[PDB]
């Protein structure tokens, strides 16, 4: 994905100071009380009913981790997402038949995190930035 | 369809919201025309720069009417009317750029109230401005 | 939103269906299975295949919801309550393929009505499943 | 698009017996009217109001000869529809801001005035290869 180098710079800053192991679950769970039908792919991580019991769970924060794990591994690869998620976009698309609207939606709600967790430091212009970096992995993972 | 349980919720939300809306909205269009700058074709006659009174205006009346829509949650099909009428009849905008002004709505939300931002609070508003962008869209 | 002419259009064009409702909705049944074989993952203790009694049985019961929510155009909600329980709530139904279902049943109308399949019909019909799939996938 | 040569036959059959200026113009017209805010491009053509209006308008039907033209060049070409359809992306994205979305829709009202005008003839198999043709000329467009 094509950015520019001030884009590079905010996204990269941003990026540093993020906690993995708490934006990930943060960020998977949040997808899983907002849009309740991705519960289907997830009904092994347990209890999923009420927000206190998704957002407290594990299983969705080890996953949230693994996510974020593959989320940075595609921003150091920003020019070869395509192949850098080849193995995630078989997965998701051959044996878990996960809608590409989803990967839109996770995205989205990440970005939603992000902001929550740096308020006046997540300006529009980070936020543009990162919604092209999350367009990219989503149309990378749809492929 | 919402419950009682997310409506009371958004009232919340809103009511929490408070005197900052025209500041929040006039933010949201910001952050929808610089990361979906396909938006700003529905917007010729408007300088869309930073820090313009125009934006600033326009977000008022934005915030204006999703506060009379959280006051009128339960009927909004008539309480929207005219706003309905003028994005489809007139403007006819995509619902697409609906559903992007409604995220960007809850990321500014997200980046100006931390402690308001819920997980249960995001899913309400998420499905309110669902619903506003709904009977907005909807011609009838 | 419906208005009240897309109302009747749906009613008569359905009306005009009247008792092939079976036939039709196996036949959009084992359309969306063969054209987007992603929505078999929710049969997955079906006989998907061509002239199959569990297919069209649940053809039988789809077209009968549809009659039933045509009779009941103006309180849907409220018309389907279980249904809208049974896939929102356990299914967990991606409306995705609701609508891909609403698609598959405007081919089978249109090929098997060609006279009744008026664009004006097309729409209201459109707009009536796009109702019909909103109300099955809302929580309460 | 990946096709088996039964499903390229069915395809090619079909097309033979497709009257262009009738099946462009009438998948145009249905488009504009059941999905009313395209008429927001279409502004120029003329009355669009009515479906009587939309159904009757020979701008519509011109352009929808136009459309249906590409789709012939695009079925000539199944296996090269990314280089076919570059140039016409190119003008959709650059010049005329259309949503991807609205390329999915128009293939949809494309298989459906497919099946109206062929009736039984238009069996499930026919369809999806159709629906799978529609896909790739519309991710094509949308690249
Ligand atoms: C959009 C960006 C996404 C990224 C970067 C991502 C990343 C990953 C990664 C790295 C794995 C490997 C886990 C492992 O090897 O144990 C995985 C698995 C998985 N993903 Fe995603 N994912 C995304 C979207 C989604 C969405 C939106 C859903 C569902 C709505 C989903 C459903 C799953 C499931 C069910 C698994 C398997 C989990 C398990 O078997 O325990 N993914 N994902
Ligand atoms: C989602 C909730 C939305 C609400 C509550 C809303 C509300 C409003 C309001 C109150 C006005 C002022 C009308 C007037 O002063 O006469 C307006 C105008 C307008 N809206 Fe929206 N709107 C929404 C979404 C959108 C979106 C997403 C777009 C386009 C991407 C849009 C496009 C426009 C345009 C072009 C105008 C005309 C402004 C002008 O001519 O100065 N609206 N809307
Ligand atoms: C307008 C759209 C739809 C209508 C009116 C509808 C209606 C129905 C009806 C009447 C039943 C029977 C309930 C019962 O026998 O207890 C049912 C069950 C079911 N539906 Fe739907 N449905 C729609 C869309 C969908 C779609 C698109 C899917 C999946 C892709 C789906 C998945 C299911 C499943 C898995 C069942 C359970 C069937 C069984 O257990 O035998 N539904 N639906
Ligand atoms: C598979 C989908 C589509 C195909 C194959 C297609 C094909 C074409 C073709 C062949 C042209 C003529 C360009 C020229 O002569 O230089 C054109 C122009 C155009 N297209 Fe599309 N189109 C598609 C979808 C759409 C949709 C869905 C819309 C709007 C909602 C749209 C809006 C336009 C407009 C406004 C023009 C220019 C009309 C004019 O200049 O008078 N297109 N397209």
């Amino acid at each position: 994905v094509h950015l520019t180098p001030e884009e590079k710079s905010a996204v990269t800053a941003l990026w540093g100071k993020v906690n993995v192991d708490e934006v990930g679950g943060e960020a998977l769970g949040r997808l899983l009380v907002v849009y309740p039908w991705t519960q289907r792919f997830f009904e092994s991580f347990g209890d999923l009913s009420t927000p206190d019991a998704v957002m407290g769970n594990p299983k969705v924060k080890a996953h949230g981790k693994k996510v974020l794990g593959a989320f940075s591994d595609g921003l150091a690869h920003l020019d070869n997402l395509k192949g850098t998620f080849a193995t995630l976009s078989e997965l998701h698309c051959d044996k878990l038949h996960v809608d590409p609207e989803n990967f839109r939606l996770l995205g989205n709600v990440l970005v939603c995190v992000l902001a929550h967790h740096f308020g006046k430091e997540f300006t529009p212009p980070v936020q543009a930035a990162y919604q092209k970096v999350v367009a990219g992995v989503a149309n990378a993972l749809a492929h | 369809v919402l419950s009682p349980a997310d409506k009371t919720n958004v009232k919340a939300a809103w009511g929490k919201v408070g005197a900052h809306a025209g500041e929040y909205g006039a933010e949201a269009l910001e952050r929808m025309f610089l990361s979906f700058p396909t938006t700003k074709t529905y917007f010729p006659h408007f300088d869309l720069s930073h820090g313009s009174a125009q934006v600033k205006g326009h977000g008022k009346k934005v915030a204006d009417a999703l506060t009379n829509a959280v006051a009128h949650v339960d009927d909004m099909p008539n309480a929207l009317s005219a706003l309905s009428d003028l994005h489809a009849h007139k403007l006819r905008v995509d619902p697409v750029n609906f559903k992007l002004l409604s995220h960007c709505l809850l990321v500014t939300l997200a980046a100006h109230l931390p402690a308001e931002f819920t997980p249960a609070v995001h899913a309400s508003l998420d499905k309110f401005l669902a619903s506003v962008s709904t009977v907005l869209t909807s011609k009838y």
